[PDB]
């Protein structure tokens, strides 16, 4: 009876949408893979009736051995009420009816084993009682087998049915294929099923899986069809592909989500037990009070748990109104009056708010509105005393009825008619007051309900008479909340390292935040710190490397589920897991938090497959003489390719508020202009916007006064670009690297989507290639001159022999090795195509502009889907449903909330457009400090130095393809800054008097061409009689 | 909340860049030379002097004790996250680009950390701006001198003034409120 | 949040500031004049803060 | 034919299947575009443009 | 930008007059203030604008 595993299958389709070569990821009822299955058993006598609940749907999937398998139950219960399907199968069919199920013990059929000729299998067929609600009857349509499959889902009575139709070749367990199930037929039903109940056809009395809100990532085909699926948080990478929407990832941490853990909740405290607080001698007492005479005292400043009382064990009646009496200790009060008296014992029921008697009528008035507890108690052997218990007395006559809680205490000369009675009673003038008159052999009617009245007082005066609610063991280093009489906080409540005073009772921080809390129920003190919190950014690589990921947790106290199925190496950044440390701190991949980078890695010698994480540290320390002697200069250096990328521009988006909004909708429009002028400021910033990057892409474009065409004549002597200029012979007048550009950078798309008015850019393709074109043509042929007013052309060999001394390189050392300079050139070229062809990092930034422009319009969109309190993406539907004055009335807030929703994405577009503005004078700071130049100063195009940069096409960005000067030598010998030969120092103002220890020469500061010390590079100045480690040397003149 | 979570992302993404391209455009982690043979050029206040355990210095502490009241830096949505380089290697850092230009002066940035010493490297910089550098030669001991005193009243400026100290207090306190 | 990466956008110009401070500044020495600091500029010390 | 309805990549209306026939259909918004006039200084004459 | 700062008390929301004040006043001190609550929470949305 052992259990199984499922690998993939199980996937079924969303809706009737139809998608294209797209990952989508719509979340509804979904199937766990990799999760716990059951394989059964096939007739070779066990029954085989495998009834569980349908609970948030249900897997199956079966091989069909003998058409055996045909009745479902699914219900909710079956309790004669809920409905049930009845399936029916013939060969490579299906068939759906509905109605209802009773049988007892095993509801199964039977195939007889000696049958003669044949059967039919009807016998027993525990199937139908009364069919009497079938509304949904819907009708149509030797080794292993085929395998069948059906999911489903409960979708407000959608039951629908999934079915695929292909055999498998594995006969143990499940195939080891992966495949779709598309949906069949969906009938509506109307009745919910949770419960599901099978029978089958066996002589004598197929797997089962479970559903929950999982998470997938879809990836269909250009078919249109499914081909695989993945979850989220199942294996961590599947969370990194969910987050990405890819199943071909890059290594990186990509933030999963946060953990908002509450370990034994939280601990409600109150102070220590009531004081002054003496209920018993004011409820047991031996002085009571009379009806119209009932007492008044107060009970203030020490707490009542209603629910000792109650257990107290001194009542007969416990009836309390409005609030709950149960626990009401947790409710904290203004005041309470507890008062005590005596009245007739079957008056408990007229003790209420509205009720009537005597007692009413002349006696004790209670509020309508009443807010407290009642209670009677009884002493019915100690409610008398000798002599009679007539002490306590009530009135019988009263011309007025009382006020609530009015108390009549005068006993005045009473009068009721006309004639008077001068001070003396009589006839016509009647006595005020009885007594009670307590006999020990009295009836239970006069045997008395002695009740006491508990008040709540809840004025405007403030509570603090209340109860003791639960006050309980301190938790201790457990991180928890806390109810300290109405403040809240996770806490991690422990004795504290303070002082403490009486004014204190709660404290903040600078930042006005809970961090020490003070014991209420005696003289103690506590502390607070945020325990955990934190969010998850999963350190794995990617779907190309293996799966096993690595898990990290941000500045959390490790108090979460340690190494386990669910190592450890605790850093400053928290808890990390599903990672073993590493003594050596490698160079960084992929930074963590805390400075910690981890790469998955393999321990060849059994197969391990974990990652391994370090600290910062690129190599170690380099250990030079950086003292006083030392200096390094390069013998040798190389031309890379820096290809650093700049967005030029941004997608015109120059929206139409209206338009974007009230489509088809004049209501949407003439609620919209009562707000009028808003969207319309937004237009036309958004225009500002698209004519400042659009003069951005004319300044770096055409900075030129003139179009120019490219030469045809390639005489550039053995140097050459062609893969960068673009080659007259293509349709798209873009060169080699445009078109693998190009190709790479993909997804908005168009200008012909919805609202989301896409301008056509300033510069079309064609042109902006154009500009492209002109720009490279001069500041390889021309050059300054041509970028800064009149042309005046100038060779190649030329335009890189001046800026190696605009850098500090001197052009001899091109004239010795620029066949080679060339050479490697055209290897960065092959760099650029290789590394740029698909793989993304070195483009990335461009690509990465045009994606946050992309999800900036799909936010922008799916905005619309974000209903603000609406009931759909667009409220045409809700337009047309209400009057145009109800219209109005709704689209007020409803639409109000879109437009603010419009200035929000366009205040992000704001932002981006100003980052893209700075990028873009720093597009035009590379182009012309640069290009129709060089910037001398250090490092600012691309690493390294600069020497030229080409142009090329870009949507709304460019590559800058730096040819920057870079060492690759370190002749780090000794030193001598200067020649002291008489008194005075001989030396240029650039350049260092170098050797190994041979010959002292000058060179220059970035390439290693020793020279001889001579009067004309070095020239005298000054004198070196202050120096830091000098010596000496000669000087010659050639 | 999406479209935030990812403009914070952002923020990151622009905050350790700005580390990066302005500490770790280092190509070799790096750490301080044993000896300090400079000529006069007392860095104990600056340099991570080899005495303390941690990589710090004098004018570190002062930053530190100035600007104390950090007020958040944590307990409710303040979810502040550590540096993505620890304050004790992003000295390491501060070390690394010293020494970098202490030794492979401006050249540095070019490559592989082409040391040369640092009182000639100052010679390359009287020739940046346009003075020759054979005034370097010629009173240089003296301009260490007075550098000396300049970083010293530097360190008056951080302690018994905070005129060095006022736009860090600005930002430091406008992200706190 | 849109006051954040406000301040966010200004201070991160002023980071790639400090980054060609780094570079023309620290890794290098800026011929533009008496931008880094006041008079001239040879060189500068970095060093940290909060 | 389980499918009904119709996407694209920016997840908008793309294309739609006539449900009282088969037939491969595209959507597009009508025109938009947009309306700049140009035209020389109102100093010359009404010679308009659209 | 000056001029909207002042012209939007013109976009005055589902009110008739520039300066609230005279709404407030155009209704019961209960029913002024709810009405003013959405006023100024649109005043602050273009304070915010602005
Ligand atoms: C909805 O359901 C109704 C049910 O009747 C369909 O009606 C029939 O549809 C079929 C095909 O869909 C019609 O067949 C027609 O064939 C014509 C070709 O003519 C040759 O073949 C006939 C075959 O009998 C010969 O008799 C004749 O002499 C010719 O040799 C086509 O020209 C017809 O096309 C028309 O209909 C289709 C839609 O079906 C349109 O798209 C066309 O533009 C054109 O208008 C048609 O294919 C049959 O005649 C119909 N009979 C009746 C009684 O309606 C509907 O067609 C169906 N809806 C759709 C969209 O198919
Ligand atoms: C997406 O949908 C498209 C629309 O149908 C699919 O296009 C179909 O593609 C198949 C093959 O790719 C074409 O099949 C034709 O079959 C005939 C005869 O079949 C004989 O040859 C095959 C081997 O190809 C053999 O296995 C058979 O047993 C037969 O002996 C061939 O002569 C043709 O050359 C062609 O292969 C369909 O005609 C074509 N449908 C059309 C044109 O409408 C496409 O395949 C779908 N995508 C995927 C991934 O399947
Ligand atoms: C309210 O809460 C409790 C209730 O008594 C008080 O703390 C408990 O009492 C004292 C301290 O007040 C602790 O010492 C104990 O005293 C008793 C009585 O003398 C003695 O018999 C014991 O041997 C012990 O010494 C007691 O341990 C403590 N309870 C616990 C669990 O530690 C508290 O002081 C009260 N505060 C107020 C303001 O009423
Ligand atoms: C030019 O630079 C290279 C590295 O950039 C220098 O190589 C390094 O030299 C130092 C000492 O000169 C080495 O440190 C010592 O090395 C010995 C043997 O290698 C070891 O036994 C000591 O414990 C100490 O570590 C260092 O290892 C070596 N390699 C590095 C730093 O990667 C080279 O010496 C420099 N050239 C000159 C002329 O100094
Ligand atoms: C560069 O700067 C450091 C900064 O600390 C300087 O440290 C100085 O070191 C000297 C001795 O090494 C200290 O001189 C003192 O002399 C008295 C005379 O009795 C003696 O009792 C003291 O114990 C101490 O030796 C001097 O106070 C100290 N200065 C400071 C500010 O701490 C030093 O000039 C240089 N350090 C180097 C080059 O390593
Ligand atoms: C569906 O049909 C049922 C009829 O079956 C009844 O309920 C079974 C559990 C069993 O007791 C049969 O003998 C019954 O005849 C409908 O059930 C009754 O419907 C009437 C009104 O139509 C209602 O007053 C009764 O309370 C229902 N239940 C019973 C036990 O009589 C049921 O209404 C039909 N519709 C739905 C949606 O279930
Ligand atoms: C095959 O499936 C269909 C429903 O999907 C059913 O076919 C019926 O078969 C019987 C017996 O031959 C016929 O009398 C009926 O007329 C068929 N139905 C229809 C609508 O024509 C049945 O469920 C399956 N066939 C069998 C034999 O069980
Ligand atoms: C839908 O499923 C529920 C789950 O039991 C069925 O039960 C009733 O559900 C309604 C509202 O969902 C509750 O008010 C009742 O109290 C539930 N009754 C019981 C006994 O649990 C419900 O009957 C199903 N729907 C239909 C139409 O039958
Ligand atoms: C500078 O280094 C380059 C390689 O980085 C050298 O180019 C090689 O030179 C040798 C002989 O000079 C040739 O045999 C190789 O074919 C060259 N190419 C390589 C190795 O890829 C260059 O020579 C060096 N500079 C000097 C002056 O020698
Ligand atoms: C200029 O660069 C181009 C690069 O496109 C070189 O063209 C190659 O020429 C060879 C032989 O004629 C062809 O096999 C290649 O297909 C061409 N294209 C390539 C390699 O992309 C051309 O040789 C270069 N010219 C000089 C003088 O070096
Ligand atoms: C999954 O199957 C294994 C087989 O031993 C079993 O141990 C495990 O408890 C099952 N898990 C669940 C809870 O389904
Ligand atoms: C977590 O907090 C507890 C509090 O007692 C402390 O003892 C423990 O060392 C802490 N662990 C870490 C490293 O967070
Ligand atoms: C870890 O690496 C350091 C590096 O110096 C070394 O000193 C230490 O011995 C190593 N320890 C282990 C356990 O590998
Ligand atoms: C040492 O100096 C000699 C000069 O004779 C030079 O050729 C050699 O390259 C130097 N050593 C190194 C490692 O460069
Ligand atoms: C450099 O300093 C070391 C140690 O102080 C010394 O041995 C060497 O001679 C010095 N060299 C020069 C040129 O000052
Ligand atoms: C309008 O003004 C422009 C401004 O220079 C001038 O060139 C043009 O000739 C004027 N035309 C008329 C008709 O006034």
């Amino acid at each position: 009876p052992a259990y199984t595993n499922s690998f993939t299958r199980g996937v079924y389709y969303p809706d009737k949408v139809f998608r294209s070569s797209v990952l989508h990821s719509t979340q509804d009822l979904f199937l766990p893979f990799f999760s716990n299955v059951t394989w059964f058993h096939a007739i070779h006598k066990r029954f085989d009736n495998p009834v569980l609940p349908f609970n948030d749907g249900v897997y199956f999937a079966s091989t069909e051995k003998s058409n055996i398998i045909r009745g479902w139950i699914f219900g909710t219960t079956l309790d004669s009420k809920t409905q049930s399907l009845l399936i029916v199968n013939n060969a490579t069919n299906v068939v759906i009816k509905v109605c209802e199920f009773q049988f007892c013990n095993d509801p199964f059929l039977g195939v007889y084993y000696h049958k003669n000729n044949k059967s039919w299998m009807e016998s027993e067929f525990r199937v139908y009682s009364s069919a009497n609600n079938c509304t949904f009857e819907y009708v149509s349509q030797g080794n292993f087998k085929n395998l069948r499959e059906f999911v489903f889902k409960n979708i407000d009575g959608y039951f629908k049915i999934y079915s695929k139709h292909t055999p498998i070749n594995l006969v143990r367990d499940l195939p080891q294929g992966f495949s779709a199930l598309e949906p069949l037929v969906d009938l509506p039903i109307g009745i919910n099923i949770t419960r599901f109940q099978t029978l089958l056809a066996l002589h004598r009395s197929y797997y089962v899986g479970y559903l929950q809100p999982r998470t997938f990532l879809l990836k269909y085909n250009e078919n249109g069809t499914i081909t695989d699926a993945v979850d989220c948080a199942l294996d961590p990478l599947s969370e990194t592909k969910c987050t990405l929407k890819s199943f071909t990832v890059e290594k990186g941490i990509y933030q999963t989500s946060n953990f908002r853990v509450q370990p034994t909740e939280s601990i409600v405290r109150f102070p220590n037990i009531t004081n002054l607080c003496p209920f018993g001698e004011v409820f047991n007492a031996t002085r009571f009070a009379s009806v119209y005479a009932w007492n008044r005292k107060r009970i203030s400043n020490c707490v009542a748990d209603y629910s000792v009382l109650y257990n107290s064990a001194s009542f007969s009646t416990f009836k309390c109104y409005g609030v709950s009496p149960t626990k009401l200790n947790d409710l904290c009060f203004t005041n309470v009056y507890a008062d005590s008296f005596v009245i007739r014992g079957d008056e408990v029921r007229q003790i209420a708010p509205g009720q009537t008697g005597k007692i009413a009528d002349y006696n004790y008035k209670l509020p309508d509105d009443f807010t407290g507890c009642v209670i009677a108690w009884n002493s019915n052997n100690l409610d008398s005393k000798v002599g009679g218990n007539y002490n306590y007395l009530y009135r019988l006559f009263r011309k007025s009825n009382l006020k609530p809680f009015e108390r009549d205490i005068s006993t005045e000369i009473y009068q009721a008619g006309s004639t008077p009675c001068n001070g003396v009673e009589g006839f016509n003038c009647y006595f005020p007051l009885q007594s009670y008159g307590f006999q020990p052999t009295n009836g239970v009617g006069y045997q008395p309900y002695r009740v006491v009245v508990l008040s709540f007082e809840l004025l405007h005066a403030p509570a603090t008479v209340c109860g003791p609610k639960k006050s309980t063991n301190l938790v201790k280093n457990k991180c928890v909340n806390f109810n300290f009489n109405g403040l809240t906080g996770t806490g991690v409540l422990t004795e504290s390292n303070k002082k403490f005073l009486p004014f204190q009772q709660f404290g903040r921080d600078i930042a006005d935040t809970t961090d020490a809390v003070r014991d209420p129920q005696t003289l103690e003190i506590l502390d607070i710190t945020p325990c955990s919190f934190g969010g998850v950014s999963v350190i794995t690589p990617g779907t190309n490397t293996s799966n096993q990921v690595a898990v990290l947790y941000q500045g959390v106290n490790c108090t979460e589920v340690p190494v386990a199925i669910h190592n450890v190496f605790q850093t400053r950044a928290g808890c990390l897991i599903g990672a073993e440390h590493v003594n050596n701190s490698y160079e960084c991949d992929i930074p963590i938090g805390a400075g910690i980078c981890a790469s998955y890695q393999t321990q060849t010698n059994v197969a391990s497959q974990s990652i391994i994480a370090y600290t910062m540290s690129l190599g170690a320390e380099n250990s030079v003489a950086y003292s006083n002697n030392s200096i390094a200069i390069p013998t040798n250096f190389t031309i890379s390719v820096t290809t650093e990328i700049l967005p030029v521009s941004m997608t015109k988006t120059s929206v139409d508020c209206t338009m974007y909004i009230c489509g088809d909708s004049t209501e949407c429009s003439n609620l919209l202009l009562q707000y009028g002028s808003f969207c319309t400021q937004l237009n036309r910033a958004l225009t500002g916007i698209a004519v400042e990057q659009d003069k951005n892409t004319q300044e770096v474009f055409a900075q030129v006064k003139q179009i120019y065409k490219t030469p045809p004549i390639k005489d550039f002597g053995g140097f050459n670009f062609s893969q960068i200029l673009p080659d007259p012979s293509k349709p798209s007048k873009r060169s080699f690297i445009e078109d693998l550009l190009f190709n790479k950078v993909t997804l908005i798309c168009a200008q012909k989507f919805n609202g989301l008015t896409v301008l056509p850019p300033l510069l079309t393709d064609e042109m902006i290639a154009q500009y492209t074109s002109a720009l490279l043509a001069g500041t390889i042929t021309s050059g300054w001159t041509f970028g800064a007013g009149a042309a005046l052309q100038i060779p190649f060999a030329m335009q890189m022999a001046y800026r190696f001394n605009g850098i500090g390189v001197t052009q001899n050392v091109l004239y010795e090795n620029q066949k080679l300079i060339a050479n490697q050139f055209n290897s960065a070229i092959g760099k650029i195509q290789d590394s740029l062809s698909s793989t993304a990092s070195a483009l990335g930034k461009l690509q990465d502009v045009v994606n946050q422009n992309a999800q900036a319009l799909n936010t922008l969109v799916k905005q619309l889907s974000s209903n603000f309190g609406a009931i759909s993406s667009v409220l045409n539907d809700i337009l047309s449903r209400l009057d145009p004055p109800e219209a109005e009335v709704q689209i007020d807030r409803l639409i109000t909330g879109r437009l603010q929703s419009l200035q929000t994405y366009v205040t992000q577009q704001l932002i981006r457009a100003a980052e893209i503005r700075a990028s873009a004078n720093l597009a035009a700071t590379k182009m012309s400090e640069c290009v129709l130049g060089q910037s001398k100063r250090v490092d600012f195009c691309g690493k390294g130095y600069h020497l030229m940069s080409f142009p090329q096409s870009a949507p709304h960005g460019v590559v800058f393809l730096h040819v920057t000067y870079v060492p690759a030598q370190e002749k780090n010998f000794t030193t001598a800054p200067a020649i002291c030969h008489d008194g005075k120092a001989h030396f240029p103002r650039e350049g260092v008097f170098v050797s190994n220890g041979t010959h002292w020469f000058v060179t220059q500061r970035n390439f290693y061409e020793p020279q001889i010390i001579t009067t004309d590079n070095t020239f005298v100045s000054g004198n070196c009689d202050v120096v830091i480690g000098i010596v000496n040397n000669t000087v010659y003149d050639p | 909340c999406t479209q935030l979570n990812r403009a914070l992302t952002g923020i990151a993404v622009e905050q350790d860049k700005n580390t990066q391209e302005v500490f770790a455009q280092v190509k070799q982690i790096y750490k301080t030379p044993p000896i300090k043979d400079f000529g006069g050029f007392n860095f104990s206040q600056i340099l991570p002097d080899p005495s303390k355990p941690s990589k710090r210095s004098f004018i570190e502490d002062l930053l530190f004790n100035k600007v104390t009241l950090a007020d958040a830096g944590k307990f409710n949505g303040l979810t502040v996250l550590p540096p993505l380089l620890t304050d004790e290697m992003i000295a390491q850092y501060t070390s690394a680009l010293l020494a970098g230009t202490i030794t492979s002066g401006w050249t540095f940035g070019a490559g592989a950390a082409l040391q040369i010493p640092f009182a000639m490297q100052m010679a390359y910089r009287f020739n940046g701006i346009g003075v020759t550098q054979n005034v370097l030669y010629e009173n240089q001991k003296l301009i260490a001198n007075q550098f000396n005193s300049a970083i010293g009243k530097i360190q008056d400026s951080l302690s018994s003034t905070a005129s060095a100290l006022g736009k860090l207090q600005d930002v430091v306190n406008q992200n706190a409120q």
